Formats: C-alpha cells, sequence, structure tokens
RNA sequence: UAAGGUGAUAUGAACCGUUAUAACCGGCGAUUUCCGAAUGGGGAAACCCAGUGUGUUUCGACACACUAUCAUUAACUGAAUCCAUAGGUUAAUGAGGCGAACCGGGGGAACUGAAACAUCUAAGUACCCCGAGGAAAAGAAAUCAACCGAGAUUCCCCCAGUAGCGGCGAGCGAACGGGGAGCAGCCCAGAGCCUGAAUCAGUGUGUGUGUUAGUGGAAGCGUCUGGAAAGGCGCGCGAUACAGGGUGACAGCCCCGUACACAAAAAUGCACAUGCUGUGAGCUCGAUGAGUAGGGCGGGACACGUGGUAUCCUGUCUGAAUAUGGGGGGACCAUCCUCCAAGGCUAAAUACUCCUGACUGACCGAUAGUGAACCAGUACCGUGAGGGAAAGGCGAAAAGAAC
RNA sequence: AGGACCGAACCGACUAAUGUUGAAAAAUUAGCGGAUGACUUGUGGCUGGGGGUGAAAGGCCAAUCAAACCGGGAGAUAGCU
RNA sequence: CGAAGGUGUGCUGUGAGGCAUGCUGGAGGUAUCAGAAGUGCGAAUGCUGACAUAAGUAACGAUAAAGCGGGUGAAAAGCCCGCUCGCCGGAAGACCAAGGGUUCCUGUCCAACGUUAAUCGGGGCAGGGUGAGUCGACCCCUAAGGCGAGGCCGAAAGGCGUAGUCGAUGGGAAACAGGUUAAUAUUCCUGUACUUGGUGUUACUGCGAAGGGGGGACGGAGAAGGCUAUGUUGGCCGGGCG
RNA sequence: UACGGUGCUGAAGCAACAAAUGCCCUGCUUCCAGGAAAAGCCUCUAAGCAUCAGGUAACAUCAAAUCGUACCCCAAACCGA
C-alpha cells in the first residue's frame, strides 16, 4: 500500500495512524469478545499501521 | 522453475497407477503433488462431535512423489519430459518432444 | 538438625550474584566462563 | 495518559469471569485486561477517552502467570495486569 | 608504584644464590627517594621520586631538559 | 524469482496471490523495548530514582533530547600568594567492554626425574597479568669470518645428539658453514641551492575483476519378477554432464543436479588507470645518538651451572674515548681483519582458526563419534566456583486402525 | 543486690534404654544441666586456606580438616597390587 | 527367485574356524590375492545398561482410636454427609516474617505420584482467583560494613582511603469498625475518618542554607501506684420446664 | 429456599468485682559495666531577594504513582534426597 501513501503527506498520514490504531483497537476489541471471524484482519491493520510508520519517518527530514 | 505446475495433465510413472491419466490438484512443498483419483487411500475418519462429525471410511487422495509423474503430451498421447526456454520475453515450458510450447 | 543451606534471598543476590560478579576481575572471569560453556543461568539471579 | 496513540494500546480486553460480572452488577465496575506497563491513570484517561463513559476510580493488580506442562517441557504464561474500573454510573458496551 | 620518573627503573625479580646454589625468588629495588628539585627555569620547586641515577642523570641533563622528557611521555610530575 | 503461499512441533482457522507489490532469495535502508562496558545517580542484572533544556496541554500532566569516568587539546575562569600555579566549569576529539588460537612483554610453580636429595631437572613449562595485530615479534651489521670472503631479519632441511655444559650425575645441547623458501631497503639527529620531480597514506572518479541473489542445462522405451523396478531380459539414446543426492528394491537418459554456457538494479572487496589534498626527493657541504660504552658489587640471559669464561641484559655504586676515536674476533696481550653501539621505520617467506564456503577421508556410526545425532551445557547435583547425564530408527506413503 | 536459689519457655547435652539397611548420615523416650547472664536469639555484616577463627578439643571454616572446596599442572609418580 | 544380522540343522577341517541349508529377517553383502588395523575378553572389589537372588521375606514412618448409618460409585476400613468416640488446646489453635511460588478456589480425570484401596488429594488437565493515598515494599534517613571521583600506595592484577555514595536488622506522614466472594480484603461495598503535597483565592507578612542550636536520642535491674485487654458473677432480655 | 441458603424485621444490650508479662512507663527509683547515628521535625540567622519572590492561616481544587497482597509457614508447601 505504500505507493499511494507517499502521495500523502504527513498530516493525511499521522491522522491515518490514529484511524488505522482506532480500527486495531476496536478488532482487538472484537477479536477478545468472541465476535470477529475474519482473524486474518488483525496482522492486516498492524502490517497498515507499521507502513504508515515507516514512510513518516521516510518523510521527517531523513 | 517447476516443470509440474497446479492444473498440468499428468500420467503416472511408477506405481499401482502406472499409466493412470490425472489432473495435478496440490503442489506440496515436500516435492510431491496429489493427482485427481490416482494414489486413493482408503482412510478410517474417526468422529468429531463438532464439525464434519460422520465416521467414515474415506476414500481420499494421497500424495505421490512428483519424480514419478510425467505431464501428458496430449498429441503424442505419451509421456513426455519439460525443458524452459524464453518466447517473446517469457519463460516458457516445452514438451521435449517436439519442441511444443506448453 | 539444622541443616547448611538456610536460604536468603538478599544473601544469595550479595554473595552470588551477577553485580557481586561483575563487581571484581575474578567474576567477570566466572561469566565469561558460563558465557563460553554456554550456561543457560549465567548466574544465581532470579 | 494524554496521547490518543498510548490510550489505544492500554486496554486490552475485557475479562469475562463471574467475579467481573459480579462487579458489573452489583459494584459498577467493570475489569479489563490491560497493558503491564498502563498505570491507572492511563486506563482511566483510556476508558472515559474510547468507551465514552465516565470513570469513578481505578483499581489494578497484576497476575503472576502460571507454569503449565506441554508433554515434557514447562512453559510459563505471561504475566497480565487486571484493572477494575469503578465507573461512576453509566455503562454502555 | 616504586618506579623513578626520569629512568623508568622499576623493581626487577632475581634469585637469592647461597653457597649451596640454593636459589630462591627476590626482587632488587631501586633507590628511590622523593626530592624536590629547583626549576629555575619556572621558579618553583618540582617534587620527584626519583632514582639516585635519575638524580646523577637529572645534575647532567638539567631538570628542565629532564621535565620535557617527562610531559613527552605522559608522567604528570 | 514466482504459482503457489501465511517458520516448527502441528494439525485447524481466517486469508493473501496465480503474468506481477502473494510468498520466497539477495543488496541498500527503516524500526530496533529492558538488562548488560551500560555511560544521568543508585542497585539484590533485566529494577528504583532523578536533574537540566526545549516543545506540548483542557492545566490532570505529556513527548523528545541531553546529563558517566578517564585521557588529550582548547576556551572561559580561578586559591593560599602580587605574578603565577594548583584547582573549577564547559566544548570537541578519542578510549572503556567482549572475543577461540596464534604473537609480544611483565611475573612464575610444583609434582616429577636424578632410581633418596638440596646443585641440576621438570621449565621460563603450567598458571596469573598487560598490550597489540592481521599476523605479531624481529630486522638493514658496533654481525660473522679467517687474511679467502660473506653481506639485514624470519621460517625449513642439514651441520649434530656433534663441539661443549653437567652433583662431568640425571640430563641439557649449540654454532661456524652449506642447501632452500622469500628478499627491499629507508629516515631523523641540519644547512644551502634547487622546490614541490620519488614515495606509501587517505580520499574521489573511470575501466576491468571477483563476492553478496540467480538463468538455461543432454538423452529411454518394451517386457519378466514384484506391493512397488531404478533390478533381470531385450532393443535404443546422450555424454566437455557416469560428481553426487533423491525417487515404493540398485536410474547416465523420472527428479534435483553435474560439465558447459550465461547473468546484477544496489552495495562492496582486491587490483589498475586517473584527479583534489597533504608527506618530501635530487644536488652540495656539514653532522654521526653519554650518565652511554666500559668497570666494581649482586643477579639474570647466552647450549655454556663462574668455571680459565668471552659476549648480551641490569638492581646498586661508578664512569670514558668520541674517527688522530671506539666495539668485536670466547680468559688475557700484541698484531691483522672486520664492523661503527648508545635514535628510529620497514613488505614477503612464518604462526594460528572463534567463524564462513567448497571438497576429501583404508575416520566414528548411537556404551562409538563432540558432553550433546534427540529442545544439551539441558535435566539433575551443588551456597558457590563448578560438576554434568540418559535419551536416535513404524511405514514407500499415515494409508496412524472407521465400525 | 547477685556470673544468687528452685523452676517453665529458651539454650544446652551427664546417664540409661531404644534404634544402628534407623522415623533420623547423631535422633527418640524417660530422666539431667544452665535458666538476668562470661546468657540466649533474629536480621545483616567482617575475617579465606599454611590462611582464618579458636574460654585451646588440632576444635570449627556449608554432613568434607594435622591444611577446605572447585578447576587446572595431570595420563603427577607408583622398583607395589 | 530374499543381502547382512538372528535361530536351528546337517556336513567338514588337527585347531582357531569353514561350507551348505530350513525358519525368521526385508536390503545390502562380497570371492580371490594383496594392504591397513580402535582385531578376538571370563576375571581387572573393571565400566555402562539389563536382569536375577535373598522374597512375595522385612517393612508401609510416632501405641491420639476408632465405630456405625446413609450417600456417591465398577468397586468405599480410608472420599462426602451425619451421629457417637477419642487426641491437641502457651497447641497438634490462629495471624505473619523468612523461605517457597500457584501448592489457593471450582470443575474434571485416576495411568503414574500417594509406602494399601481411592470415587479422595499439596497428583494430572482446564478454568478461575491477589483489587490500597493510610498495610508493606519503593521512598527520606542513617549503623555496622561495602563501593569509592580525585588522591595515597603497589611488578601487573590491584590494595587502602577522602569527598561522596550505598547499605536495615534501626529512625521517619496518615484508617477504623461493620458487610460481602467458591477463593481477596485495615485493598471491594456501607458508614465514619485521618495525613502529606501541589495548584489557586483571600487576609496578613520578613522570608531565606551544604551552615549554627535544640529535638529526635536510646542501658541494666527493681519497685509501687493507677488503668485497660480479658474474665467471673449478678441484673436485664429471650427461650426452656426436661 | 435449586438445601448450598436468601430478603424484611428485631429483644436486652447494664452494673459490680477480679485482673495482666500488655498500657501510663522513651516514666520513677537505684546500680555501674555508664548505655547508636542521621534525617524528618522545631528554631536561628548568612550570602541573598523585598510595594516581587517566599512565609503563616483559612478556604476551594487536584494529586498521592509504582511493585507486593493468592496459599503454606513449628510445616505434607521452608531447611532436611
Ligand atoms: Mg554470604
Ligand atoms: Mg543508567
Ligand atoms: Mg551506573
Ligand atoms: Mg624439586
Ligand atoms: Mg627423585
Ligand atoms: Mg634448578
Ligand atoms: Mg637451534
Ligand atoms: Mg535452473
Ligand atoms: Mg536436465
Ligand atoms: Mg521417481
Ligand atoms: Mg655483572
Ligand atoms: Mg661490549
Ligand atoms: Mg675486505
Ligand atoms: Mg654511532
Ligand atoms: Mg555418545
Ligand atoms: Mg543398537
Ligand atoms: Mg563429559
Ligand atoms: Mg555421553
Ligand atoms: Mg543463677
Ligand atoms: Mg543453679
Ligand atoms: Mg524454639
Ligand atoms: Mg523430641
Ligand atoms: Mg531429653
Ligand atoms: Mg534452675
Ligand atoms: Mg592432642
Ligand atoms: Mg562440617
Ligand atoms: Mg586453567
Ligand atoms: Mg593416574
Ligand atoms: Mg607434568
Ligand atoms: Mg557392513
Ligand atoms: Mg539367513
Ligand atoms: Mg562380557
Ligand atoms: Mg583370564
Ligand atoms: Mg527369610
Ligand atoms: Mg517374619
Ligand atoms: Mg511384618
Ligand atoms: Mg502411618
Ligand atoms: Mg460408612
Ligand atoms: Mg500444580
Ligand atoms: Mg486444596
Ligand atoms: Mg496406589
Ligand atoms: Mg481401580
Ligand atoms: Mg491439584
Ligand atoms: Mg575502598
Ligand atoms: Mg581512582
Ligand atoms: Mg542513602
Ligand atoms: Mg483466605
Ligand atoms: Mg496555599
Ligand atoms: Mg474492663
Ligand atoms: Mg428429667
Ligand atoms: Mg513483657
Ligand atoms: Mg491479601
Ligand atoms: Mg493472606
Ligand atoms: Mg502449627
Amino acid at each position: 500500500k505504500a505507493k499511494e501513501l507517499r502521495e500523502k503527506s504527513v498530516e493525511e498520514l499521522n491522522t491515518e495512524l490514529l484511524n488505522l490504531l482506532r480500527e486495531q483497537f476496536n478488532l482487538r476489541m472484537q477479536a477478545a469478545s468472541g465476535q470477529l471471524q475474519q482473524s486474518h484482519l488483525l496482522k492486516q491493520v498492524r502490517r497498515d499501521v507499521a507502513r504508515v510508520k515507516t514512510l513518516l519517518n521516510e518523510k521527517a527530514g531523513a | 522453475a517447476a516443470k509440474i505446475r497446479r492444473d498440468d495433465e499428468v500420467i503416472v510413472l511408477t506405481g499401482k497407477d502406472k499409466g493412470k491419466r490425472g489432473k495435478v490438484k496440490n503442489v506440496l512443498s515436500s516435492g510431491k503433488v496429489i493427482v485427481e483419483g490416482i494414489n486413493l487411500v482408503k482412510k478410517h475418519q474417526k468422529p468429531v462431535p463438532a464439525l464434519n462429525q460422520p465416521g467414515g471410511i474415506v476414500e481420499k487422495e494421497a500424495a505421490i512423489q512428483v519424480s514419478n509423474v510425467a505431464i501428458f503430451n496430449a498429441a503424442t498421447g505419451k509421456a513426455d519430459r519439460v525443458g524452459f526456454r524464453f518466447e517473446d520475453g517469457k519463460k516458457v515450458r516445452f514438451f521435449k518432444s517436439n519442441s511444443e510450447t506448453i | 538438625m539444622k541443616r547448611t543451606f538456610q536460604p536468603s534471598v538478599l544473601k544469595r543476590n550479595r554473595s552470588h550474584g551477577f553485580r557481586a560478579r561483575m563487581a571484581t576481575k575474578n567474576g567477570r572471569q566466572v561469566l565469561a566462563r558460563r558465557r563460553a560453556k554456554g550456561r543457560a543461568r549465567l548466574t544465581v539471579s532470579k | 495518559m494524554i496521547r490518543e496513540e498510548r490510550l489505544l494500546k492500554v486496554l486490552r480486553a475485557p475479562h469475562v469471569s463471574e467475579k467481573a460480572s459480579t462487579a458489573m452488577e452489583k459494584s459498577n465496575t467493570i475489569v479489563l485486561k490491560v497493558a503491564k506497563d498502563a498505570t491507572k491513570a492511563e486506563i482511566k484517561a483510556a476508558v472515559q477517552k474510547l468507551f465514552e463513559v465516565e470513570v469513578e476510580v481505578v483499581n489494578t493488580l497484576v497476575v503472576k502467570g502460571k507454569v503449565k506442562r506441554h508433554g515434557q517441557r514447562i512453559g510459563r504464561r505471561s504475566d497480565w495486569k487486571k484493572a477494575y474500573v469503578t465507573l461512576k454510573e453509566g455503562q454502555n458496551l | 608504584s616504586r618506579v623513578c620518573q626520569v629512568t623508568g627503573k622499576r623493581p626487577v625479580t632475581g634469585n637469592n644464590r647461597s653457597h649451596a646454589l640454593n636459589a630462591t625468588k627476590r626482587r632488587f629495588l631501586p633507590n628511590l627517594h622523593s626530592h624536590r628539585f629547583w626549576v629555575e627555569s619556572e621558579k618553583r620547586f618540582v617534587t620527584l621520586r626519583v632514582s639516585a641515577k635519575g638524580m646523577r642523570v637529572i645534575d647532567k641533563k638539567g631538570i628542565d631538559t629532564v621535565l620535557a622528557e617527562l610531559r613527552a611521555r605522559g608522567e604528570k610530575y
């Protein structure tokens, strides 16, 4: 997913992080609560977070 | 660079089903392939109370070594061996006999 | 009868612990010896 | 506590024991599995931010993980932190 | 340590030999003395732990030349 | 590179992907908790507690950064004490600890052997300690030789168990000289004319070379036995490939491979070319390492135990000559020869293998071989240092025995 | 008042029996001594091997002591079995 | 179309051994002549593993002691419930530190573990369970002692030690009843409280230390007196009329 | 009331005596062997800051983190195989 995220900016990436992080939290809630058939979304969302932070460190100025 | 693919028609070279022709179903990590209706084992499937519960003797396909099968040519009507060559800009498999691309 | 081992974790930690060994040159070598022999439990700690 | 990124990592899961259902019914107290490095202030701000419910007080304890056997192998489960979160009055979820 | 700052004379080891030539390990220590040396180049007394030979070496070379060899060797004096 | 994939025990679940952002492999990158040299202070290792400075805030509190010691240099400052100096604060640079062997150095045993034992031996061994490097040390004659000459150091084979040393016991044990491996010579102790002309050092670039992923890679059927064929029989084919490993029993031709041929976006090594920056040759004339050589005393080292004992080192006390001069040639003298100490640098031939890759073995094949073929430095023992096991094999395929 | 008296806790260990592959690698049972002192006890700390400590028995220094334990020299040496 | 190995049989050689062969075994073995050795075991109080023997013997761990009924269960001397009995009671009760580390509670299982049986268990498996401003640690403070910038000493290692810094077994702020869970509670709930800080507002104001002083701050024995904890009786209330 | 217990109400709830090794007592008395330290705490000022900061009191408001807390603990859970 990194190719399109590169077009986005630091803001518009920090917010995408929080939204991803919230989605992470709700999935974590749904998972423990017996719900969430689709167990695969946890790795799916965990890796998008990793993807947005790698780009932020790539846009800090380095 | 694999010679036997997932949905290729093969013929068995060594075994109870020497001479039989099947279609490959799975290419396992082990260098073994499952071929439709070939290495039929008659299992003794235990019952489970939860999911797919009926205990039963199932006749499923077992896995044979990829070494023990060959792609069927279907033009010659015989087994054959695979080679790899580059056509227009892509790696393609060809029948050793007749040099035709699969 | 009173036996020889009378556990104290502080006495154990001070007499043979990791900091006690890294304190002296010869304790640094005890660990170097245990590190080379591949001991799972380098010292009495924990 | 204040950073939103930190609050979204602090609450792990709700605990679904009988003592916790009692705590909900009687004492207005939800029992949560939280991060081992979660402090009482972080859990309060997290619940108040995430579940949108008022929090009176947070009690906490660290559960020691259990030694188990898997055939011959010993193994230990990871310590986890339990949080009793007393609400003012109002539960939704 | 029993070392001269001028010469670098340190204790050296050896043997005590008896008439029967029984050998026993022993040390030869220098003739070390703390002596205040007048540095007229600086109008100051400088105190050095020195061998009697280093004392002879200072007389010959001059403490001024000597100390220049010491601060060219570390050897805080 | 790819049609298959989400490491293992280990199935299952929920999914990704199939002509190119699935996975896998390689390169450069990113993240990289806490402890540990551990370095902000402490501490019973993986924990406790700060300080400063910024930037944030709903004013509850947040996030990040810096803050060790020592050495060096610098700046500011700064006593007794006028100057100053010690001392103080800060900055910058560097070190710190780990690691198998090899190396060099500082210290240094005893058992033992002598058929007892002390000299002697074991042995400068084991052990402790310091330091370094890819090797280290050593090194360009104050050396040998013998009146002929050699031409720095190191390693190998001889010389030779010789000459000698030796309670002349036990034992220790050379060199000269020869054959070889590999050779490389330089600089300071100062001036001037000539001036950046040799030389490696870094530090850029070009072109080749290799490494770190990988691509292609020959040719076989029929029949017999059999659970199964690769085996038997028969008739064929390839071979710069019959190395090997696999496959339902023994396969050149089923598979992976092998010979052979090719290949790199990116990074990098060793070689070359070339460019910036710094180091200086070449000439000419000068200069030629002093508490040193040597000596006395005590010790050590030289094969050499003080012996008739040269030579080297020096703890102590002394102490020259200085090219018209000195050192050595195994007491010592003379003569003759030979070299020129007291200041330094220096490749290769040599040593070793924690680790990596390939290959091999009249090496082992589960009481063997590593202690450990297996989740082993584990379990277990022990306060601790430390000690330290046992334990491999269904089957071709789980077809692992429905009922 | 008391290194005073009798006597429990507490500290010790004179006798006897039991047990001696024990319940226990030193105990049990009955009795016995001290029991405000040179007492006793907890926690922590210091002393290290020809060294310690010893109201002194060569006693004790992790069930090990006329020189601890572990590792190494080390396959010591063994005219003996 | 059955290798090694194993197990019998037959034949044979002066002997070590050899040949054949059945059965098992299910994949390797190897003539000949040479070559090399971890080359031949009954002993070494040999080493390791395995298995005997004594022997179904001793013993089943305090001579505090059991008995019955019912229950559950495949099965009950041992578990549950119950009724009696007996034992401890300055303990064999209760709460802790230390040390241990889930042994706690519930459900489930009985192979091994339990010196017997086991339905039971500190046993196996699974789940649950520990809640703090006031308890305690951390924290402030220091003792012995330890480390120890510089420093002094020392062949090296390193030793001693100043400033400092650690170091409790000591000093230092504050919470009580009652109620509650299968298992936590001075931690949860009820009621009633206390302490220390920070920040603000108000009124007033001499406040400020690494320093000075006080305090903290301390022995043994002994004695009387006053109190409480606690108990005994009486009264009161409730039940009782054996 | 699922036999394991639950929800409402609720009597009297007094006195006297006795009495600690506990409290007053970190006291008193006496003795010789003559009995920690440091901080918190209170207080005084120095440099120094003053119609500021800081101090006392009242009042409000906020905070008081973190770790331990199960269970055995004269014992079948520690030391003793
Ligand atoms: Mg100790
Ligand atoms: Mg730190
Ligand atoms: Mg530190
Ligand atoms: Mg000797
Ligand atoms: Mg002898
Ligand atoms: Mg000798
Ligand atoms: Mg030689
Ligand atoms: Mg290929
Ligand atoms: Mg091929
Ligand atoms: Mg095959
Ligand atoms: Mg001499
Ligand atoms: Mg000489
Ligand atoms: Mg000549
Ligand atoms: Mg000279
Ligand atoms: Mg082995
Ligand atoms: Mg075997
Ligand atoms: Mg071993
Ligand atoms: Mg072994
Ligand atoms: Mg008395
Ligand atoms: Mg008496
Ligand atoms: Mg007692
Ligand atoms: Mg008794
Ligand atoms: Mg008795
Ligand atoms: Mg008495
Ligand atoms: Mg005696
Ligand atoms: Mg003992
Ligand atoms: Mg050693
Ligand atoms: Mg021996
Ligand atoms: Mg030896
Ligand atoms: Mg064989
Ligand atoms: Mg056979
Ligand atoms: Mg035998
Ligand atoms: Mg014999
Ligand atoms: Mg009998
Ligand atoms: Mg009998
Ligand atoms: Mg009997
Ligand atoms: Mg019994
Ligand atoms: Mg009954
Ligand atoms: Mg358990
Ligand atoms: Mg229980
Ligand atoms: Mg049993
Ligand atoms: Mg049974
Ligand atoms: Mg249990
Ligand atoms: Mg010290
Ligand atoms: Mg120092
Ligand atoms: Mg402190
Ligand atoms: Mg309880
Ligand atoms: Mg105020
Ligand atoms: Mg009373
Ligand atoms: Mg009656
Ligand atoms: Mg009392
Ligand atoms: Mg508790
Ligand atoms: Mg408790
Ligand atoms: Mg008890």
